[PDB]
């Protein structure tokens, strides 16, 4: 399910009441996250066990939860790099209900969108090295892009 | 190890027939006269060749004759197009002995990249040729290389002197590829320059 904040705290537990508070009643056993835990290790843990725990039926869930769980991990280390947090929110758009062929990855990536809109400055602090895909091939220009 | 034109033979070779043998072959490589002959873009990196930058006439070969009966040389440089390989082949017949020819080009040894219904896929076809010369085109240095090899292949090969005497038949030298010979340097290659460089 989705996170929330204090803003959120006084809002009664229905499902409709958190139906449009952008979130899900579940089975309505909170968790609460205090200041010390840094929410990045905990939606990298998050991560980790929906990928490690997912079925492997079909591609998005499959090959991406592993890509987020992989970004999560360099964002820890501070080894992030920019188009990581956009990764993020176009694997999350493409892993929607109905976008897998089942409704746990949108539970899956509920908390790591909720992380996303609530806490990105907590997400931006990882990126720390600039986007560096391909080495130098010697005897090769590369091509510069713009 | 020769070849008789009128099988493969053997060294046909009195001591100063020799060395008038060796005389004539001196005089007829140190003095050989093109046909001036434009066919393609081969033959605009011939007449490159020709001018002062690269000066062909230092090897006494820039006379570039118009008449067939004044040249020995044919320099096929362009493609052998059907309506112009009745061309080449009576052009090639109003020269006089001794005459060699030299393929320029990938046109002129196999068609090249003019694998088509209009080329004649080489002039080998029906043109003896003595020397090829890969590229498209060749530079003219390259140009001025295969003009060497046939300087040296004419040098050793065995002509009648005088043609009321001796063995008309005429001896041309199985040389020894060039490929085979430069064998041993190529592969011992082992760095070039990286082509980041000017
Ligand atoms: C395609 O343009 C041309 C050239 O290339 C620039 C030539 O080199 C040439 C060649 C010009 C020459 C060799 C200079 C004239 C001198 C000559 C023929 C002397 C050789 C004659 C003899 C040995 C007979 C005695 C011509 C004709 C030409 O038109
Ligand atoms: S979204 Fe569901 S069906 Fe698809 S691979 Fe993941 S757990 Fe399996
Ligand atoms: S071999 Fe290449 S450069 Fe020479 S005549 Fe043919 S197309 Fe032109």
């Amino acid at each position: 399910t989705d996170f929330l904040t204090e803003a959120h705290l006084d809002l009664p537990m229905e499902f409709e009441s958190i139906g449009k508070a952008g979130s899900r009643l579940g089975t309505a056993l909170a968790m609460a996250v205090d200041h010390e835990i840094n929410m990045v290790s905990l939606v990298r843990n998050l991560e980790e066990f929906f990928a490690r725990e997912s079925c492997g039926w079909c591609t998005p869930c499959r090959d991406g939860l592993p890509w987020s769980v992989k970004i999560l991990r360099a964002l820890e280390r501070g080894e992030g790099q920019p188009g990581d947090i956009e990764t993020l929110e176009q694997l999350c758009r493409f892993l929607g209900p109905g976008k897998t062929f089942c409704a746990h990855a949108p539970g899956a990536v509920e908390p790591l969108q909720s992380a996303i809109k609530y806490f990105r400055e907590e997400f931006e602090a990882g990126i720390k090295q600039p986007f560096s895909n391909t080495h130098l091939i010697n005897g090769i220009q590369p091509n510069l892009l713009k | 190890d020769y070849t008789l034109t009128r099988e493969i033979v053997t060294d046909p070779l009195n001591v100063f027939m020799g060395k008038l043998n060796d005389m004539v072959n001196w005089g007829r490589k140190n003095s050989i006269w093109p046909y001036n002959f434009g066919l393609s873009c081969c033959y605009v990196e011939m007449v490159t060749s020709f001018t002062a930058v690269h000066d062909v006439a230092r090897f006494g070969a820039e006379v570039l004759r118009a008449s067939p009966r004044q040249a020995d040389l044919m320099v096929v440089a362009g493609t052998c197009f059907t309506k112009m390989a009745p061309v080449i082949q009576r052009l090639y017949d109003q020269m006089l002995e001794p005459k060699w020819v030299i393929s320029m080009g990938a046109c002129a040894n196999s068609g090249g990249m003019y694998d088509i219904y209009s080329v004649v896929q080489g002039v080998d076809k029906f043109i003896p040729v003595d020397v090829y010369i890969p590229g498209c085109p060749p530079r003219p240095e390259a140009y001025m290389q295969a003009l060497m090899l046939l300087q040296e292949s004419i040098g050793k090969e065995r002509r009648p002197l005088s043609w009321v005497v001796g063995d008309q038949g005429v001896y041309r030298a199985n040389m020894q590829s060039e490929r085979e010979r430069k064998r041993g340097e190529r592969i011992a290659v082992t760095n070039l320059r990286t082509p980041d460089e000017i």
